[PDB]
């Protein structure tokens, strides 16, 4: 039951963070605006991404310290 | 930590899941298949303190924790509890990362689909594993070993599967599946102390009578005189330390305990007995199938340890055998440890490397996989 | 201690002038010119306070560098500047664990003598080699030789 | 060396270290740039039609869809990375716990209010 | 010096009163907690006088007042007279208003829910304190001495509370309260100095007894040899120093006041004495528990001040313990003061600041709360 709804709900959260777009009430200058907010939201998601990715090099060393302090200190 | 991409081997039961990797002789660890919860209240402020421990850690604060098993005569029924098990042997003891690694994991051949099914699927849903396999225990004590004939008698923990296995064949119509196992040994050794005037029955206390069998029990070659002796005279005791400084001693109970394989009776249970089941899977054989069979009497796991055992099955069998034939118990070193070697053996062949499932295969295919890959 | 020491050096003259005058109110009349706890003791209940033998002991202790038992104006000059703090809070383990970072260039978990002396040179203050053995043996607890990131925080406390 | 010496050293080295994480910080500021402007990379929208406009919509907002799901992978790590920091910590407090409970005492009379008590006008400096 | 919102820390018991800032390691002051009022008529006028006395004042004019404990047995039976101890404590000495500090109030695992709530009510709508929390006394001993585990052994003035903590965690079905404490050994000694021609019943002189045993009791580790010297020779009489000049020597009486501590018969109790609580509490509590209870006997409370219970106590355990088994005594100097020591660190603890219950709290749910929010 729970490791199914896990990998079932990465793809639901996934899925909820799609958003419904539409195209045909919009004209081209409409249309141009959306194409800009589309890109921004994908900076916005790579930026995060980034910091991630910084965030994990960092907690792997910290996490290579505390081992090494557990294997000195027992 | 591993240099190369070999294959993890975890032989996971209702005891202890012995773990390390595969081309080794041992597991790294046991990890005790055991979650703890605590019992009481906290009252000081920064004790840290977790909802739950795991393995040895379960052990280790086990005097205000309740302690279970997920693992039911050989079936995972506590699936959360399971990936606390394996994300720790993993993660802290094995300082293994499967998302590199092909893993196998190990099964009684008569256990319900379900648990097959779903050890393929967490390892490959929730560790990443890029391949997997589930192998049998009786192919797997063979392979340990060296052995491809014989019964394979479990007598572990959990369950006894008895099957017979001919030229690495399996002969299905001659298994006896039996629910007779180490935890039930235990429940009666607890019942049997309390005769004595020592009650066990909370977590520490179920803790202590498993570590008492398993250091002062014996099944002897002839029951009746040992129980005869033992239950007229103190020369037959052994005594065991309680952690608090208080001693027990053990006079006939001392194998009353593990006569319940030979008796299951013992416990309200109504089998054949080990050495019955291990008889009834050479018999339904073929009749050029049982010679074979007699000349192989094949342990597994744990119990086979117990003083007179291995002399005593033989000897049960002889009685029910015909004449000519020659009956002989394989009882290796590799005890109690067989599986998770054989493990590592049968992961190692070449012969072995197609019958891994890949990721891809399982994601294509599903987790019925399982049933059409590996047994 | 060496916090301590550090404020001790910087006193003025002045400074020093008027805690040796408040030393010669404690040790008059000693018999070897130095506070035992009963020049201590005289002292602080004529300051309002009551101290057990045992607090009067801890006092000296705290500040006694030869063993004597007893406080000589040097130690005296380190009992005043810890009595009174300039580097409240001292920061926290937070704020040690970044700069520990810094330090360790090889980013392997632990400060080594080569990491340590490019850190000493940084600083712009004449660097003799004493100063970089000592500080390493002031740091390194266990005697690998090296500043592990427990032994870096003990390093640290108190430092402004 | 003295002690007052050592701790000179100490300050000096305690500031260092926060310049070079200053430093660190600076320098990922400008990797962080340089791996949008790969990543991300500016859109060209003259010469689209209408109908090139409106493919280029649905192509950015399934792009958007896959980016969420590595920004997902790499969380989820960060997430696992978490637990295991606050198990671990806690692990080498009780390590390093036994009898190291920390106190404070106040036998430590200010030395201010010290000074003005024994020597009254004279304690102009201290 | 205070530069910070740091919470106060008092420990109001039937004894005495221990207060100071948190971050100290030590009350600032020990106020008793006595409120005196004159018992006689005036003739001068213009002399001043009080209503009441508080703390320290009710003792220096005591020669003329009737000086009464609002704290009886672990409890406030008095919460107007607290607030004026407490007002003392506070205004005149620590020279602090609560208003603007959190306030810390201890009390016994076990102790009646109206101690609490009391505690609660004045501190938030006398004293307008921003926030409040009632700890428990065993905890706090244990964060003085270093331990997370031991028996929490806190014979105090009024009462003898005896809780085991493993872990941090309570267990409370092992807490083996004892009407059993220093005001009664105070009574039993009056009792004895009586029959050596020394009657001691009004305030004066009950203060003097008081004052007599805190300064010339040792127990006695081995009673029987010392009640055979003691009561036979003046070798061992102590010479004790009285107001007005008279002088009474104690001989074996010396030692008999305490061993009422093991000997709870000599004040009418019914009661096996603290060092059998003692060892109950370790009985009561798991296998996998008790040896860590056996290791770490915790002393707290005002008893274990004497000159020699340490080993009266160990002799005692030890005796009623499993041989094999190693049974220790924690007593460190934070002796009769580890309850208000303990309180600074809990104060202080970053892992407890959640733990308040705050002005706005308090006021919406009233003192009761104390009860859902504590422990
Ligand atoms: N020396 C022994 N004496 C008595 N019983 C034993 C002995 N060795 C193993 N057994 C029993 O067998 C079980 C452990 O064997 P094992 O097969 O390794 O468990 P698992 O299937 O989890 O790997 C326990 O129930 C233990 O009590
Ligand atoms: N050296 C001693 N000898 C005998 N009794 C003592 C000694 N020291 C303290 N007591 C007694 O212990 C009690 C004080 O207990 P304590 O815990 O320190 O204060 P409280 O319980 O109010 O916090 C009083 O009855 C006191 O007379």
């Amino acid at each position: 039951g729970k490791r199914q709804t896990e990998r079932e709900k990465k793809k639901k959260i996934l899925a909820e963070r799609r958003k419904v777009l539409a195209i045909d009430h919009l004209n081209e200058d409409q249309l141009r605006e959306k194409a800009k907010e589309l890109w921004q939201s994908i900076y916005n998601l790579e930026a995060e991404k980034f910091d991630l990715q910084e965030k994990f090099k960092q907690q792997k060393y910290e996490i290579n310290v505390l081992r090494n302090r557990i294997n000195d200190n027992q | 930590d591993e240099d190369e991409t070999t294959a993890l081997v975890c032989d996971n039961g209702s005891g202890l899941v012995k773990a390390g990797f595969a081309g080794d002789d041992a597991p790294r660890a046991v990890f005790p298949s055991i979650v703890g919860r605590p019992r009481h209240q906290g009252v000081m402020v920064g004790m840290g303190q977790k909802d739950s421990y795991v393995g040895d850690e379960a052990q280790s604060k086990r005097g205000i924790l309740t302690l279970k098993y997920p693992i039911e005569h050989g079936i995972i029924t506590n699936w959360d509890d399971m990936e606390k098990i394996w994300h720790h042997t993993f993660y802290n003891e094995l300082r293994v990362a499967p998302e590199e690694h092909p893993t196998l994991l190990t099964e009684a051949p008569l256990n319900p689909k379900a648990n097959r099914e779903k050890m393929t699927q967490i390892m490959f849903e929730t560790f990443n594993v890029p391949a997997m396999y589930v192998a049998i225990q009786a192919v797997l004590s063979l392979y340990a070993s060296g052995r491809t004939t014989g019964i394979v008698l479990d007598s572990g923990d959990g369950v006894t599967h008895n099957v017979p296995i001919y030229e690495g064949y399996a002969l299905p119509h001659a298994i006896m599946r039996l629910d007779l196992a180490g935890r039930d040994l235990t429940d009666y050794l607890m019942k049997i102390l309390t005769e004595r005037g020592y009650s066990f029955v909370t977590t520490a206390e179920r803790e202590i009578v498993r570590d008492i069998k398993e250091k002062l029990c014996y099944v002897a070659l002839d029951f009746e005189n040992e129980m005869a002796t033992a239950a007229s005279s103190s020369s037959l005791e052994k005594s065991y330390e309680l952690p608090d400084g208080q001693v027990i001693t053990i006079g006939n109970e001392r194998f009353r305990c593990p006569e319940t394989l030979f008796q299951p009776s013992f416990i309200g249970m109504e089998s054949a007995g080990i050495h019955e089941t291990t008889y009834n899977s050479i018999m339904k054989c073929d009749i050029d199938i049982r010679k074979d069979l007699y000349a192989n009497n094949v342990m597994s796991g744990g119990t086979t340890m117990y003083p007179g055992i291995a002399d005593r099955m033989q000897k049960e069998i002889t009685a029910l055998a015909p004449s000519t034939m020659k009956i002989k118990i394989i009882a290796p070193p590799e005890r109690k440890y067989s599986v998770w070697i054989g493990g590592s053996i049968l992961a190692s062949l070449s012969t072995f490397q197609q019958m891994w499932i890949t990721k891809q295969e399982y994601d294509e295919a599903g987790p019925s996989i399982v049933h059409r890959k590996c047994f | 201690d060496d916090i301590y020491k550090a404020a001790v050096e910087q006193l003025t003259e002045e400074q020093k002038n008027e805690f040796k005058a408040a030393f010669d109110i404690f040790v008059l009349g000693a018999e070897d010119g130095c506070i035992s706890t009963k020049e201590l003791g005289k002292v602080m209940r004529m300051l309002g306070q009551n101290p057990t033998p045992e607090e009067l002991q801890e006092m000296i202790d705290e500040v006694d560098e030869d063993g004597s038992g007893t406080v000589d104006f040097d130690e005296f000059l380190v009992m005043m500047v810890r009595c009174m703090k300039d580097d409240s809070k001292g920061k926290s383990e937070e704020e040690l664990s970044d700069l520990f970072r810094m330090f360790d260039k090889n980013a392997d978990g632990y400060i080594d003598l080569d990491e340590l002396k490019i850190m000493l040179q940084a600083t712009g203050e004449t660097i003799t080699e004493d100063d970089i053995e000592e500080l390493m043996k002031d740091g390194d607890k266990n005697n690998d030789g090296r500043i592990d990131y427990d032994e870096f925080l003990e390093f640290m406390k108190g430092v402004e | 060396i003295s002690a007052s010496r050592k701790l000179q050293l100490k300050t000096l080295l305690l500031q260092i270290a926060k310049q070079e994480l200053e430093r660190e910080a600076e320098e990922r500021r400008g990797e962080k740039g340089r791996a949008l402007s790969t990543r991300c990379q500016p859109l060209e929208l003259a010469g689209l039609g209408f109908a090139e406009l409106q493919d280029l919509c649905r192509q950015l907002h399934a792009r958007v869809d896959k980016v969420d799901e590595e920004r997902y992978d790499i969380e989820a790590k960060v997430t696992k990375n978490i637990t295991e920091i606050a198990d671990l910590t806690q692990k080498i407090f009780d390590l390093r716990g036994k009898f190291k409970r920390p106190t404070l005492r106040r036998v430590r009379i200010s030395a201010d209010a010290m000074m003005q008590a024994l020597l009254g006008a004279r304690a102009k400096e201290s």
